[PDB]
């Protein structure tokens, strides 16, 4: 949409309905009369609009009231409650703005945030926004986490997140207005190139793309219409479902061939029955002709029984000659049905080998985006967040995506080289115990009212534990951690002397010889107007590749490229880097996925805070102490930078509601 | 409701390719076998049909006799009556045969003939004899 209605959409909200959060903060309104609902919505959409029109500076309650026009201007408590909800929950005055109102000189509450990723950073900066006192502990020697930019001389290449997945509804839009990110549209033309280096031809490229597409629609059909989601005792993968679909296409190709060849026999059997009738009929003809020849030896004039005999045989023989001409008309027909059927066979096989390999690349591309083997994805649920797509074109960050965390870290208390080891949460508050990464027996202790954990799902899954929780996390949380998936995906950065490839084109594919190696350097990206190529390792390839040397990997890279641009055109590279995200012990993979066995309901479980039992027995229920953020905690926007950011915003709101109170929820 | 157009996905089929680790491979070799049978059975009948075509070779051209092109006639000659009684004896009621044999008579004329001469050419008797044989 646009106007005020656009501001809603651009804040991922429905312009014409109150959300669940709104209901819960504004029960008086939503259970109210519908006209007050419209008013609420207006004020909301309007304040959103003001923030969006200019997000480089704080939008204050006064500025807001100033720019509302009555009757909306009238109810100033409403306008206050609304402005406060939005601020708290991160829909306005998020990111990097100039402050108008000055910071409370005295702070309230203390929060320790584990991890200086985007989720972490975003929460920090909100909580400090709100007067809490915040410290981040970060295991690495740098801020952005899985936003991780490579930099050497003027070479610049992301090993982490690289792509903004479109600005329409994406809070990163706000962030690019605030930081200088130099965004860059990505040309979606993607050329494929089989093992040898021959461009796939436009005929096949399209046959197979369409078939890929049909095969997915097919799994969906299999899933929803046929309920094919449990098989034996276990849940079905997207991969299994794809096998099955393909096996049934192979079956129907055979079934077709059978019924066609059965049409040929049944036709041949008819021709045989007819050629039999015809051979017997020529016999009776032969006999009658002799008989006539003989009876005709009796010369005229002759008695009438002799005349009868000549005339009668003559008749009989022409009757049968006629009958045989009919049967040999039929014969010429039956022989036509057969040149027709032998010329019009059904198709020979379902997919050729060149076809099935090219299709494997489409599967690699998907393994790439889900950062996991298709055999691990939930059939029902792998795509559960696809409704939440933004709009506009995918972009990249010409100056390196790191520019964002780095910006967000201004002003913030960060401890680098500080690995959290244990997290203690009790009714009275919490203690976090960390160490120095360098000298790993130097020991630190932070006491706080609340911990925000943004440790990666990879790290939470690590056996044995990188981080101990005291007391241990309840079964409800640990089982969700066990069930969610945490995949993997790697990059190879090739830094070049001179651009040697079509610069008109950002990307191009390499088709893999086996299915087993569909992910292996299956795709190449060129950074906009810059002499660098990246090569991607996806699916089952990612894991295996980690455990193979860099020079080998760069080997295979140069090869594939020589095969495409020819041995003369492909230099040794100046610099190379190879990601290994699963080995990275502060990450232990790339990002979450909805493993078969899980649902998006697990993302919600992952986000629920923990509330320790009471220290003294029969003292009352504490307040919650241990909060969670990060990409693996946001059901509608997993595995992205925008969703990490949103998760932090969220938690910051949750924590502030809990520790500063939420005045704005009162009639 | 509808699979993509030309993808085939029966309930029944699915349960078959799934209910064992290799049931796919079973189903697909079993069709591959049956396909070979049916392609062989075609080979048999081609060879049979080709041999039968060798036996017909020449058609029936050596044996066809030119046909009596002849205008019908009001008048029954004695020749014609005697042909007719004999045709009746050989052919029973098949009137069209009888008109071919006689060659100057339409099928109507023939049919009337059965009626006029019924008494004098004991046509009943004649027919009783043709019946008693066939
Ligand atoms: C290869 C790859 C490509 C990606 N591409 C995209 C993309 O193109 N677009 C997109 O939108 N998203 C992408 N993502 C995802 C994106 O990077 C993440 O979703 C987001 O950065 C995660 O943010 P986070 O703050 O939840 O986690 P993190 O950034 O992992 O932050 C958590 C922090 O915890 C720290 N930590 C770990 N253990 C400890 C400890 N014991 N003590 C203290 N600190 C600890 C880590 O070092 C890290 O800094 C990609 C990820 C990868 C791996
Ligand atoms: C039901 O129909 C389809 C649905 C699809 N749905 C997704 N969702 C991806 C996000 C997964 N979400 C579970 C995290 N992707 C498709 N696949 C594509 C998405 C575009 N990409 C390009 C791309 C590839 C990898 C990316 C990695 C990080 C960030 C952005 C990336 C963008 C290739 C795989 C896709 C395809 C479909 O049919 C053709
Ligand atoms: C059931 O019908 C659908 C079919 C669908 N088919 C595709 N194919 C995408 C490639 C074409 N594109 C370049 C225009 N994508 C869907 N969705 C896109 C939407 C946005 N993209 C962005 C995206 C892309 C890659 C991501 C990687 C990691 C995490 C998140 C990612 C998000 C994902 C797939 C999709 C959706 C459908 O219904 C909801
Ligand atoms: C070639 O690639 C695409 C194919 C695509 N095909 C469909 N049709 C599926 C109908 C079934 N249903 C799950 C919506 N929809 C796409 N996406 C839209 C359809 C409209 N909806 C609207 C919408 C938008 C935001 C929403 C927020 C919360 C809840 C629901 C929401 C619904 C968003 C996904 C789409 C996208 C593609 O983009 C690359
Ligand atoms: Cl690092
Ligand atoms: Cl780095
Ligand atoms: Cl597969
Ligand atoms: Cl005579
Ligand atoms: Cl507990």
């Amino acid at each position: 949409p646009s106007g005020v209605e656009g501001a809603a959409f651009q804040s991922r909200l429905p312009h014409d309905r109150m959300t669940s959060q709104e209901a819960a903060c504004f029960p008086d309104i939503i259970s109210g009369p519908q006209q007050t609902q419209k008013v609420f919505l207006f004020i909301r959409n309007r304040t959103l609009q003001l923030w969006l029109d200019n997000p480089k500076i704080q939008l204050t309650f006064e500025a807001t009231l100033q720019q509302l026009e009555a009757p909306y201007n009238s109810d100033t408590v409403l306008v206050h409650r609304v402005h406060s909800y939005l601020e708290r929950h991160g829909l306005i005055n998020f990111g990097i703005y100039k402050r108008i109102k000055p910071l409370p000189t005295k702070k309230t509450g203390k929060v320790i945030i584990i991890g200086s990723g985007v989720s972490g950073l975003a929460a920090a900066r909100q909580l400090q926004s709100f007067g809490m006192d915040v410290t981040l502990l970060e295991a690495r020697d740098r801020v952005g986490g899985r936003v991780a930019t490579f930099r050497k001389g003027n070479y610049v290449a992301d090993l982490g997140a690289m792509v903004v997945t479109g600005l329409g509804g994406n809070p990163m839009a706000v962030v690019s207005k605030q930081v200088n990110m130099e965004l860059a549209k990505i040309k979606q033309k993607c050329p494929l190139y089989e093992a040898n280096g021959q461009a796939v031809p436009k005929e096949k490229d399209e046959m197979v793309e369409q078939e890929f597409n049909r095969l997915l629609e097919a799994t969906s059909y299999l899933s929803h219409q046929l309920d094919f989601n449990v098989l034996n005792n276990k849940p079905v993968s997207l991969g299994q479902a794809l096998e099955v679909v393909i096996q049934l296409q192979e079956k129907h190709v055979k079934d077709e061939q059978i019924e066609h060849w059965k049409k040929i026999v049944k036709t041949q059997e008819e021709l045989k029955e007819l050629l039999n009738k015809m051979v017997n009929l020529k016999e009776k003809i032969k006999e009658l002709h002799q008989q006539y020849k003989e009876a005709s030896e009796v010369k005229p004039p002759r008695d009438i029984t002799a005349e009868f005999l000549v005339k009668s045989k003559h008749r009989d023989l022409t009757a049968l000659c006629k009958e045989y001409d009919e049967l040999a008309e039929t014969q010429g027909k039956l022989e036509e049905k057969l040149q027709e059927l032998e010329a019009n066979p059904p198709s020979d096989v379902y997919l050729s080998s060149r076809d099935r390999q090219i299709l494997d690349w489409h599967f690699a591309n998907l393994e790439f985006a889900n950062a996991t083997p298709l055999s691990t994805l939930s059939l029902k649920h792998w795509d559960q967040d696809d409704d939440f797509e933004f709009t506009g074109s995918h972009l990249t960050v010409r100056n390196g995506y790191s520019c964002v965390p780095v910006a967000l870290a201004e002003g913030l208390d960060i401890k680098l080289n500080t690995a959290v080891r244990q997290v203690r949460y009790t009714a009275s508050g919490c203690e976090v115990i960390a160490v120095n990464t360098r000298s790993t027996s130097q020991t630190f202790i932070y006491k706080c009212d609340a911990v925000l954990c943004t440790l990666p799902l990879g790290v939470l899954k690590q056996q044995p534990p990188a981080v101990q929780f005291v007391p241990p996390l309840p079964e409800w949380k640990t089982s969700a951690v066990q069930r969610m998936g945490f995949g993997n995906l790697n990059k190879v950065v090739l830094c070049f002397d001179r651009v040697f490839w079509d610069p008109s084109v950002n990307l191009f594919g390499h088709v893999g010889s086996t299915t087993a190696s569909r992910g292996e350097l299956f795709l190449f990206w060129n950074l906009y107007k810059a002499p660098i190529l990246l090569a991607l390792v996806a699916g089952e390839a990612a894991g295996i590749m980690e455990n193979i040397s860099d020079d080998v990997i760069v080997g295979r890279c140069l090869a594939i490229l020589k095969g495409i641009f020819g041995s003369s055109a492909v230099p040794q590279p100046k610099e190379t880097v190879v990601s290994r995200w699963r080995a990275d012990p502060w990450a232990r993979g790339s990002y979450s996925y909805v493993a078969a066995g899980s649902s998006g309901n697990d993302y919600d479980l992952m986000a629920q805070p923990i509330t320790p039992g009471p220290s003294i027995p029969g003292a009352p229920q504490p307040i919650p102490r241990l909060f969670f953020a990060g990409e693996h905690t946001i059901r509608n926007y997993p595995a992205t930078v925008h969703g990490a950011l949103l998760s932090g915003l969220r938690e910051a709101g949750r924590i502030a509601d809990q520790f500063l109170g939420a005045m704005y929820t009162l009639p | 409701r509808k699979p993509p157009k030309g993808m085939f996905l029966s309930q029944e089929d699915v349960e078959a390719v799934s209910a064992n680790a290799t049931a796919a491979t079973t189903v697909l070799r079993q069709l591959d076998m049956e396909l070979v049978s049916v392609k062989r059975q075609i080979q048999n009948i081609k060879q049979t049909n080709s041999a039968l075509k060798e036996k017909l070779d020449g058609g029936i051209e050596p044996y066809r006799l030119p046909e009596v092109i002849q205008k019908c006639n009001a008048r029954w000659t004695t020749e014609e009556q005697l042909l007719a009684v004999q045709a009746i004896r050989k052919y029973g009621r098949d009137f069209q045969a009888i008109s071919d044999v006689i060659g100057n008579k339409s099928v109507v004329q023939v049919k009337n003939f059965f009626v006029n001469y019924r008494r004098r050419f004991n046509i009943d008797e004649v027919l009783q004899e043709w019946e008693a044989e066939h």
